[PDB]
């Protein structure tokens, strides 16, 4: 049975700049309306600033995937435990700002 | 007992909804230091259950031009919540930017 999953592309900022459409089944939005926004802004209060500090961290680490775990607002308005591993990415051929690349699983906090 | 002014902010902001200006007067009555805010998106700060229903509002003022939100929550710096009522106004040039005077009608809670 597949976890529920989808993958989105942020800016180092936190802002969702590519949103795959498994996400409908994930956590019910439509890719656009997310596109735009701040992933934060999804996000527990009482997490916000851990998933901030984690977006500051992955473009820190090498490349290498930093993982966090938060409670994401679904279309629905409830807290869905969600496990976002991310890293950045940046093109070796050029000087391009890096972006990063989360992939997005619901799962349990147990 | 509070006073009509010592209960209502103004506060600025660009079409992304981040913060770019707020009275000093939210820091008395949310706990928030406005240089703080800056650059944040009022989006981080509704209540989960209020969040569609200003999604709604901002689809009204930005069809409209001006919008009444009607009562709504804001996180508050050390946690909990205030209620809020704001009469928000696009300014448009030759938008520029969202203009919101902010009304509260609670403590934090
Ligand atoms: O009334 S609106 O125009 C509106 C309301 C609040 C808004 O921003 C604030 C200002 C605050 F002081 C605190 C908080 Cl949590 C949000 C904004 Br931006 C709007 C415009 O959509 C509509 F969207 F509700």
């Amino acid at each position: 049975c597949q976890p529920t999953r989808f993958i989105s592309r942020h800016n180092i900022e936190g802002i969702f700049t590519f949103v795959d459409h498994r996400c409908v089944a994930t956590v019910g939005y439509q890719p656009q309306e997310l596109l735009g926004k701040n992933i934060v802004e999804f996000c527990h209060p009482e997490d916000q600033q851990l998933l901030r500090d984690s977006f500051q961290q992955v473009v820190k680490l090498k490349g290498q995937v930093l993982s966090v775990m938060f409670r994401f607002r679904s279309k629905n308005q409830e807290w869905l435990w969600m496990r976002t591993s991310s890293f950045t990415f940046q093109n070796p051929y050029s000087d391009e700002i890096e972006y990063i690349i989360c992939t997005n699983t619901n799962v349990k906090n147990s | 007992f509070k006073g009509l002014d010592s209960k209502t902010f103004l506060s600025e902001h660009s079409m992304d909804m981040k913060f770019t200006y707020c009275d000093d007067r939210i820091t008395e009555l949310i706990g928030y230091h406005p240089e703080e805010l800056l650059g944040r998106s009022a989006y981080e700060f509704y209540h989960a259950l209020d969040s569609e229903n200003m999604t709604k509002s901002h689809q009204n003022l930005c069809t409209k031009g001006q919008v009444v939100s009607g009562q709504y929550r804001m996180l508050a710096k050390h946690g909990g919540y205030v209620w809020l009522e704001t009469q928000g106004t696009v300014i448009y040039n030759p938008p520029q930017c969202i203009m919101c005077v902010n009304y509260v009608l609670s403590e934090i809670e």
